[PDB]
């Protein structure tokens, strides 16, 4: 119940909200410091994933911390330290000595404390970033008395941006971390773009009259104590009170009882049965894999063709063994028509697709607008039709000095008559005279008897509405085959025997990634089980099929007698005959619907309150 | 040179249906995209439904478009008014390397006449030693919110200097307003009084003052 | 997420160049290829679009709005400005900058609206005067008061009577443009006849443009 | 029906050419008509198309600044004209009718093909075949049958047809073909087997007709003396 | 164009021949149709299969084709005499907005028992002196196009001028005749002693010597 910030700046008011950060765990084993003169423990932790630092304060003892890679002048360092004087905040490759620390120096003859030694790093060669604060006055006077401020902070590190979080709570518990919930805010963000795997905390020293000795000997330790917690990334249910403050938090990984209300997502959970999850670890890290074939796709060729097609012989065109950047396309202003049906503009260069065609003609502007799925006219219905479950759109601009000159352009013709509807993606090249009536038409061209194709009047001074628009129409199809063109997006390592985040070719989803030793046939690339959920990967980067194992697979059933009534609850695991489960406990029982923990079985037979099945019920009794 | 014409103003009573169009002139409205933005006042617009039929998540089932390219004419269909339905509703398009917006959809949602308390002040004595002098009339607590006030002289209609200010719904559910006349400190002591006339529902209510 | 935050003064001078700045936090300008326009809105007009910008040096702007709109990126402070030239009486709109996902596709995410509002003359403080209430100023049982505020320029002030002690009955109206350029308006309130000789009135009139505070206390009539 | 086209054509390395396919037994009426070449010992190519209906021309991408190909519906005739003839261009031409259909693919298929015409290029000019005869020696006579012909030097063209004693033999008789020489000249040879007791009592000639050059010779052959 | 095929094929008249046209994306693999055309060497070329399944009229049922993805492919039961002929694969190219044919597949089934070469060597005669030319032919018969070397030597150094190889010409009895032709000048023609023309066929070399003195 400690920990909890604020993940993103947006305000929330009576709305609960599902988050997936860096979170301090529930009642985790958190490490303990002490320094009683009576202990100077200033040791090196590691920086996994986040650094939460919980100190309580009298005398003004931690000053800041040391971030750093190396922290021996070879890598780049951040430096926080606060004096007497200012904050100091430089990102340069500092020479740490074995054990930093803060001289502060008092007098027999006056009552003062006045900081004389500045021992923390050697030199500084090359400095990045600095900050120095507005300077201020601090007490830095030693009390009798026990513990009063409360200092807690987080830190942590992505994309190279340092956010950090801090609050003020006073305290008057003498040893203990102080329970109740408080919430932390942002007070400045630092761009400082290093990668830190390590910290060191760093401590103020007292000497006076009382401790003879050296340096390295007469000095004496102030009381004080911190704790260092790691942000595991976990989901987490945060509740908005009205004043934009967060008051309370829920867990969904500490226990069964704490995962009913990430499902309810409500702070109260009634009596009845809730399936939640199996045993569920929260996923670490995310993955993307594509293929790697490093070639540019020949989009260039169809839209800045020499030559277009006619209306009724259209050119068609594949497009594979390349990667798909329609950037070049969507984003520019000479494209007098993009208009898409399904396609998800800025969601292209994610998903995946079997392959691509490519239709080049030149139409005018009235018959442009035409080429929508459903559409009637000269063009749609007699020249080019497209399915109303058509995949991919169409790509249009304007062409007068191209395809038009003057004295007329009669190189482009289209269908005027036809005897039947055409069908979708169907192109006919048909000569033969149409006939109206009766009378035979064997190669005529007399009366009822006229040529399908017409030709097109391209002239310069004709109206907007019949200027001859160059049209380019782009399709793509979904089919059960290995996709050889996709988007440009970058392609990760892989790992294995870990609950990871998966982005398979455009497909996403959250599992476990173990080998399998199922053979593939080539032309297939998913796979399903009975209930039509994927199961294998063809990776084409490998090329070998990994199992997916699902991170929660079990069935879990959580008896909660009520919030407010108790708090104890039971987990009943259906498919387990009575480990993998969430804890072992007591008072295990087997019945025909499955293991039951946490409960007590009697001998006797009461009423039915709870129903657990196959005629087991149980209740909340002394 | 492509435009879009809106209806200025669209009114239908909570749970009706009604339609909003959208019409474009010389660019036909298959060629781009359109966009319709629901803006309430004292706040930034926020779009209600994009590419044309995909509602993006968060707003309701309810504001769903369609477009009609025989016409000409992009279509806002609204199933079930509610309260909070009540803003400005504009339809984007993209023209040519220039976005163009439409004209502007008033969507509304859809009887006792409250009396026009009228007090009048005279210019004050600190007024009167800083060389100005400005003659204050209010109107309160009156419904519906239109009202039209004359000033007076001794015996004329008063046109020059005054200055008013628009009937604004009160807490109550009325209207107020104000009247602000103008004077040197010779005009108001010319005349023997100075009376400010409110107009409402045909009835009028009249204050005067006097320099005393 | 992401937001977008506006800076810049709020009054610009006739015929002076504008200098509004749109300020992205939570995010990158750069990275992402999201275009940046900027959308302005008379009040009670409908929504005009000035131009847009990309990461890049790539620039478009209104037909009407030519050869007066510069817009520049800055990517090292992560924000992007707008300059506008010749400004005129006509220019007074609620300036928006949204991010924009696509080029032909939705503004996904609004700032907040700031206020410009362009005339001329001079920023300078109001004048007080008090609204003497007598007979002639109430009708029935209850009595009107107020406190005349004129002359000044710009918006807003705000008006709170005893220090906000005073909230019941209160009516602050809207400021309307005088013959000289100039807005003025009153604060009024509705009191019993009988606290009249017996309950002091005070209004706080306060200017923040012009650094001027002014507490005026409003007395009945004294006939001379 | 049928699709006939005009006979050889010889042209200059830089000239102009004219060829035409005249249809024989019904006409193309609102079929499309193209033209293929085909180089010798190369593959086939497109190079052109007419539909004669409307009488629109549509060339192909490897060439289209020096050939202009056109037809008349009213003749129902189809004209090829090239510009900047080369010595590559040596091939010849085919009139194709182009026979559409509708389905998935309908990519144009020819059902119908000319007859050919023959484009071929000559830097130098025509000139005057010269024949000389050819007997057979003592040693080259050891059985009971001998080799004598005879041999026709700088001809041009190819097609000059050899006939012996006006046709009068026809067993024994062969053609050689000519090959290509370094200035371009033509040579062709022809032998025949005939008995040793014919030699001293009828008397072999050849007779050689040129249809361009407007000229025939006759030539008499007698064996050698010496051996 | 891009429309390569074998440059060559074998067969057996009692056994099947696969002929495979492959082209690209722009041509037979966006989708494009595919027809065969039979060329007889002497022949214009006809129609063969049009639309991958249909044949027209008068073409025997034992020709067979069918196009699978990006590659076209045309099975012929029966070969007999008559079925040497080049065999064109064609398609609608879009990077070309035209017609693409193939290169030709050459399809040669023949056997003949061949035997050894015969030459003969005919020197010019007196009047062939006065036209300021030498012809040295070289006649060969009975001989396979197959295997045609001329080489020219005259007893001191090899001939590399005027040298040239004329490809033959079916005979009236399943048989090949060609002849050779060397260009030299009457002022060295009584200069060299002798002059010869060698014929090797399958490592068989014959070789005459004529004396023009
Ligand atoms: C076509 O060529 C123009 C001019 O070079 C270029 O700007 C455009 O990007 C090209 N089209 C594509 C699809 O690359």
């Amino acid at each position: 119940t400690r920990g909890v910030y604020y993940p993103d700046k947006v305000f929330r008011s009576s709305v609960l909200h599902s988050t997936q950060d860096l979170f301090l765990p529930f009642f985790s084993n958190v490490t303990w410091f002490h320094a009683i003169h009576v202990r100077f423990d200033n040791p090196v932790l590691p920086f996994n994933d986040g650094v939460y630092f919980a100190s309580t304060e009298k005398s003004n003892i931690i000053r800041g911390w040391i971030f750093g890679t190396t922290l021996d002048s070879k890598t780049q360092s951040l430096l926080i330290v606060n004096n007497a004087t200012n904050v100091v905040i430089k990102v340069c490759e500092f020479q740490f000595c074995n054990d930093p620390f803060l001289g502060v120096y008092y007098h027999k003859n006056n009552k003062s404390w006045m900081e004389s030694e500045f021992r923390v790093y050697s030199s500084a060669n090359n400095c990045t970033f600095e900050y120095v604060s507005q300077p201020f006055l601090m007490d830095l006077e030693g009390k009798q008395g026990n513990f009063k401020n409360l200092r807690e902070f987080v830190f942590k590190n992505i994309d190279g941006y340092f956010k950090i979080y801090s609050k003020h709570t006073p305290i008057n518990l003498v040893r203990d971390l102080p329970q109740g919930f408080s919430a932390l805010e942002p007070l400045v963000d630092l761009p400082i773009g290093i990668n830190i795997t390590r910290f060191q905390t760093l401590l103020a020293l007292h000497r006076s009259y009382l401790t003879p000795g050296d340096s390295s000997s007469g000095w004496t330790a102030g009381a004080a104590a911190y704790y260092v917690g790691y942000l595991q990334p976990r989901t987490f249910l945060l509740k908005y009170n009205e004043n934009g403050t967060i008051t309370d938090a829920v867990d969904c990984a500490l226990d069964p009882l704490s995962e009913t209300k990430c499902t309810l997502k409500s702070f109260t959970v009634e009596k009845g049965i809730y399936q939640t999850s199996n045993f569920r670890v929260q996923p670490t890290e995310s993955i993307v894999r594509f293929p790697n074939i490093t070639n540019l796709c020949p989009f260039g060729e169809v839209f800045n063709a020499t030559r277009f097609a006619s209306v009724y012989a259209w050119n068609r065109k594949r497009i594979s063994n390349c990667v798909a950047d329609y950037s070049v396309l969507y984003n520019s202003a000479s494209f007098s028509t993009f208009k898409c049906y399904g396609v998800s503009p800025t969601k292209l260069n994610d998903l995946c697709f079997t392959n691509v065609y490519a239709d080049s003609f030149v139409i005018r502007g009235d018959e442009v607008r035409q080429i929508a799925p459903g559409q009637t006219g000269k063009i749609a219905d007699y020249n080019y039709k497209l399915p109303d479950d058509f995949t991919g759109c169409v790509i249009a601009w304007n062409s007068n000095n191209l395809d038009s000159k003057v004295g007329g352009n009669y190189n482009y013709l289209y269908r005027l008559f036809r005897k039947s509807n055409l069908k979708p993606f169907e192109r006919d090249i048909s000569t033969e005279i149409y006939q109206a009536g009766s009378t035979p038409c064997n190669g005529v061209e007399g009366f009822n008897c006229y040529f399908p194709l017409q030709s097109y009047g391209f002239q310069p001074t004709n109206g907007v509405g019949y200027q001859p628009y160059r049209v380019v129409v782009l399709s793509f199809e979904l089919l059960h085959a290995p996709a050889t063109v996709c988007g440009p997006k970058k392609s990760t390592n892989l790992v294995k025997n870990k609950c990871v985040n998966f982005n398979f070719n455009g497909l996403t989803g959250t599992g476990v990634l173990t080998e399998s030793n199922k053979k593939f046939l080539p032309f297939q690339q998913f796979g399903r089980d009975i209930a039509d959920t994927t199961d294998a990967v063809r990776d084409p980067q490998t090329l070998e099929i990994l199992d997916i194992t699902p991170c929660s697979f079990g069935g879990v059933s959580v008896i909660t007698p009520g919030t407010n009534t108790s708090n104890q609850v039971a987990v009943l695991y259906q498919d387990v005959n009575c480990w993998r489960v969430y804890s072992t406990g007591s008072n295990v029982f087997q019945t025909r619907a499955g293991c039951l923990i946490g409960a007590e079985h009697v001998n006797n037979s009461y009423e039915c309150d709870i129903p657990i099945g196959a005629g087991i019920c149980a209740s909340y009794q002394t | 040179n492509f435009m879009l014409t809106q209806p200025h103003s669209v009114s239908e009573s909570p749970g009706k249906t009604v339609t909003i169009s959208c019409t474009g002139s010389s660019g036909s409205i298959a060629s781009n995209y359109v966009q319709w933005y629901q803006q309430r006042p004292g706040s930034a617009p926020t779009t209600v439904i994009y590419e044309d039929n995909q509602r993006p998540s968060g707003v309701p089932d309810r504001f769903s478009g369609s477009i009609d390219s025989s016409s000409n004419s992009a279509s806002l269909t609204i199933s079930g008014l509610k309260t909070e339905d009540e803003a400005d509703y504009y339809c984007q398009s993209y023209d040519s390397s220039n976005v163009v917006f439409g004209g502007g959809t008033k969507l509304t949602v859809l009887q006792p006449k409250a009396a026009p308390s009228v007090t009048l002040f005279p210019p004050s004595s600190e007024e009167l030693q800083a060389n100005k002098a400005t003659l204050v009339c209010l109107i309160s607590d009156f419904y519906p919110g239109a009202v039209t006030v004359a000033w007076k002289a001794d015996s004329s209609p008063v046109k020059a200097g005054v200055e008013t200010t628009t009937p604004s719904k009160q807490s109550n559910n009325k209207y107020a307003a104000s009247s602000y006349l103008s004077l040197t400190p010779e005009q108001w002591k010319s005349h023997r009084s100075y009376s400010c006339q409110v107009t409402h529902e045909g009835s009028t209510v009249e204050k005067t003052v006097a320099p005393t | 997420q992401v937001q977008l935050q506006e800076s810049g003064p709020g009054l610009v001078k006739p015929s002076e160049t504008l200098s509004l700045t749109c300020t992205v936090s939570g995010g990158s300008v750069s990275s992402g290829g999201y275009f940046w326009s900027w959308i302005r809105q008379p009040p009670g007009k409908g929504l005009e679009w000035i131009g847009c910008i990309y990461y890049s040096g790539s620039t478009n702007y209104n037909p009407s709005l030519k050869s007066r709109v510069t817009i520049s990126v800055d990517t090292s402070k992560d924000q992007f400005s707008l300059k506008l030239s010749s400004v005129t009486a006509a220019d007074t709109a609620v300036y928006y900058c949204a991010r924009q996902l696509w080029l032909r596709g939705r503004f996904d995410y609004w700032g907040q609206g700031t206020l410009v509002t362009v005339s001329s003359a001079s920023t300078k403080g109001p004048s007080v005067f008090p609204l003497a209430p007598s007979s002639k100023s109430t009708s029935g049982g209850t009595a009107a008061l107020g406190c005349l505020v004129k002359d000044y320029f710009p918006e807003p002030v705000t008006v709170s009577w005893n220090s906000g002690a005073l909230t019941s009955g209160v009516h602050t109206f809207p400021a309307v443009l005088q013959s000289s350029g100039l807005y003025s308006l009153s604060s009024v309130v509705t009191v019993p006849s009988s606290s009249l000789g017996t309950q002091t009135y005070i209004c706080n009139v306060n200017h923040k443009p012009s650094n001027t505070k002014v507490d005026k206390k409003v007395e009945p009539k004294s006939c001379d």
